[PDB]
């Protein structure tokens, strides 16, 4: 009683009912390094200007 | 008469010198601090400055790759 699969059926993406657990770390990665501080604030004018040599602004 | 019509009292120049000295000393200490901060950031790279680009991770394709083992 076997019916031959039609064109376009064996190439389908199907779902699998499995009871095997999903690997939590399949890549065996290390812990990612901590990011840079990402400072935030509200801008204020540069103190006493550019402070480059004799320039007062 | 000359002092009244051409010049001012010692207080003005005295306190102007006080203010000028205060500004210049602050600028000097700011310059020294800025140099030290630059040295530290260039040495460790943990600051906002001297940040050199690395590969963007949004370019990685996370999909099956015709082979189970990547
Ligand atoms: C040459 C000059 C041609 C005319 C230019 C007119 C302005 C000249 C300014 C030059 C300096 C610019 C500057 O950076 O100022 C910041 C700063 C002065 O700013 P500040 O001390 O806050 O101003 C004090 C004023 O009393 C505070 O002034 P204020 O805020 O009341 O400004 C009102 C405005 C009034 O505006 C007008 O009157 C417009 C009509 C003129 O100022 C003026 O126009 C009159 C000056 O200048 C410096 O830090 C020192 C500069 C030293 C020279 C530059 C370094 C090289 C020296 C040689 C160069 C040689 C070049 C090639 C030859
Ligand atoms: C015996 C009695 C007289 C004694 C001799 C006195 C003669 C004085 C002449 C020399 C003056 C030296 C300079 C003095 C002025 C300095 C610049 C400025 O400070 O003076 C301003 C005043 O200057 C005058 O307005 C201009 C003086 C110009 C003198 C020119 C004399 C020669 C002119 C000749 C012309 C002849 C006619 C043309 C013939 C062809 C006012 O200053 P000010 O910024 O407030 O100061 C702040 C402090 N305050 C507020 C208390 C004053």
């Amino acid at each position: 009683g076997w019916v031959r699969p039609d064109l376009g059926e064996l190439s389908k993406v199907t779902k699998v009912k499995t009871d095997r657990p999903l690997p939590e770390n399949p890549y065996h990665s290390r812990a990612r390094p901590e990011p840079n501080p990402e400072a935030e604030g509200d801008l204020k004018p540069a103190k006493h200007g550019s402070r480059l040599f004799f320039w007062t602004m | 008469w000359i002092a009244r019509t051409f010049y001012d009292g010692p207080e003005k120049n005295y306190e102007k010198t006080m203010a000028i000295l205060q500004i210049e000393a602050e600028k000097a200490e700011l310059r020294l601090k800025e140099l030290e901060v630059r040295r530290l950031m260039r040495a460790r790279g943990d600051g906002p400055w001297y940040q050199y680009p690395t590969i963007d991770k949004a370019l990685i394709d996370h999909s099956p790759k015709t082979t189970p083992d990547n």
